[PDB]
């Protein structure tokens, strides 16, 4: 019905500026107010400002005054937000949404974008190091994994034996360490089929155009 | 500045059960209150406006109530797709303000974590670093604590944890705890232990290894 389509994930350096867009569709863009919101992980949704396409009338939060500039292009029915003097606290997911009075007096937002993720860091694109995780020196099942370390930016993709093992697998969300991302993935198999047939974790990091395959092999001593 | 708070960050319930999410305002917002649903994919949908008014296209199992400073959202017969983050916002005054949200999760039988520990790879040691990884897989409920112990002393630095969202299939949680050190620090100690304590057992789950050992 009323579709809004926001821009893809964006990487930016501190001190830099970014410009994200929201394509409106399914209605008359010049009639309803568009609103921009900022979502940080631990915290609630925060209101930045709003713009009325057609007359370009705007209203801003005092906190985002000088930081966020809002604008609208009627021809393409697209709204834009520009963020200046970027910091790490600006890293978040930004939402574009439409305001409409569903009741006389009230303010609600009836249709939303899918969100745009902004990542601010001084980190440069760095490939991941992939390390096999085999147990030391036994039950019916055995757990393996591979640690993917020191890569940037997100995302990275992990599979096992080219996807032939979709089960007993847990791939964990990355965490940030020294401006570099890190995650690990686990895979569980019966202990019957393993050192005997191959188990391999496959890591992909498109940003650096690298694909790596680490076959998990038991560590013996000597 | 009219701050909307949702005391409960996470809420557990079963399918078919009636669940109620609460929202509170710092001042009277005069029944101008709206509820939203945010699924994991990240999409947002408006559910209820003016506290009790159901938006077009929304199932009737959704209901809303409240007045003054307190408001509540109700789901009569919980379905699997009703698993999401629910948050409120006030439409009485500017700026518009939202609640932190209430995450809805599914309820199941308590299950102990399957714990596995992994010494650093020989390949990582060539780089100069040492990461000891501990997997805690498929347990419920989600609340859990991991303890890193080296020999006799506890270690809180270099430990990074990561939690999965609730599995949409077996309704369990999994977690990885990773202790990161440098080669020298790793080689100057012997016993490395990963202890997990969970509702399912009074005794901690202990997995360890010794670097001197093969």
């Amino acid at each position: 019905e009323v579709q809004l389509q926001q821009s893809g994930t964006v990487l930016a350096r501190p001190g830099a500026s970014v410009k994200m867009s929201c394509e409106a569709s399914g209605y008359t863009f010049t009639s309803y107010w568009m609103h921009w919101l900022k979502k940080r992980p631990g915290q609630g949704l925060e209101w930045i400002g709003t713009i009325y396409p057609g007359n370009s009338d705007s209203s801003y939060n005092q906190r985002f005054k000088g930081k966020a500039k809002l604008t609208a292009v009627t021809s393409t029915s697209t709204a834009y937000m520009e963020l200046s003097s970027l910091t790490n606290e600006d890293s978040a997911v930004y939402y574009c949404t439409r305001e409409r009075g569903l009741y006389y007096g009230g303010r609600s937002f009836d249709y939303w974008g899918q969100g745009t993720t902004l990542t601010v860091s001084s980190a440069k694109t760095t490939p991941p190091s992939v390390y096999p995780l085999a147990p030391g020196s036994t039950n019916s099942m055995v757990t393996l994994g591979c640690l993917v370390k020191g890569y940037f930016p997100e995302p990275v993709t992990v599979t096992w034996n080219s996807g032939s093992l979709s089960s007993g697998v847990h791939t964990f969300p990355a965490v940030l360490e020294s401006d570099l991302y890190t995650l690990s993935s686990s895979v569980t198999v019966p202990s019957s089929p393993r050192p005997s047939e191959t188990v391999t974790c496959n890591v992909a990091h498109p940003a650096s155009s690298t694909k790596v395959d680490k076959k998990i092999v038991p560590r013996d001593c000597g | 500045d009219i701050q909307m708070t949702q005391t409960t960050s996470s809420l557990s319930a079963s399918l078919g059960d009636r669940v109620t999410i609460s929202c509170r305002a710092s001042q009277d917002i005069s029944n101008y209150l709206t509820w939203y649903q945010q699924k994991p994919d990240g999409t947002v949908k408006l559910l209820i406006y003016y506290t009790s008014k159901l938006h077009s296209g929304v199932p009737s199992r959704f209901s809303g109530s409240g007045s003054g400073t307190d408001y509540s959202l109700t789901i009569s017969n919980l379905e699997q797709e009703d698993v999401a983050n629910y948050f409120c916002q006030q439409g009485n005054s500017l700026p518009p303000t939202f609640g932190g949200g209430t995450k809805l999760e599914i309820k199941r039988a308590d299950a102990a974590p399957t714990v596995s520990i992994f010494p650093p790879s020989s390949e990582q040691l060539t780089s100069g670093g040492a990461s000891v990884v501990c997997f805690l897989n498929n347990f419920y409920p989600k609340d859990i604590n991991v303890k890193w112990k080296i020999d006799g002393s506890e270690r809180q630095n270099g430990v990074l944890n990561s939690w999965t969202d609730q599995d949409s299939k077996d309704s369990t949680y999994s977690m990885s705890s990773t202790l990161t050190l440098t080669k020298d620090e790793y080689e100057r100690h012997n016993s490395y232990t990963c202890e997990a304590t969970h509702k399912t057992s009074t005794s901690p789950i202990v997995k360890s290894f010794n670097r001197n050992e093969c």
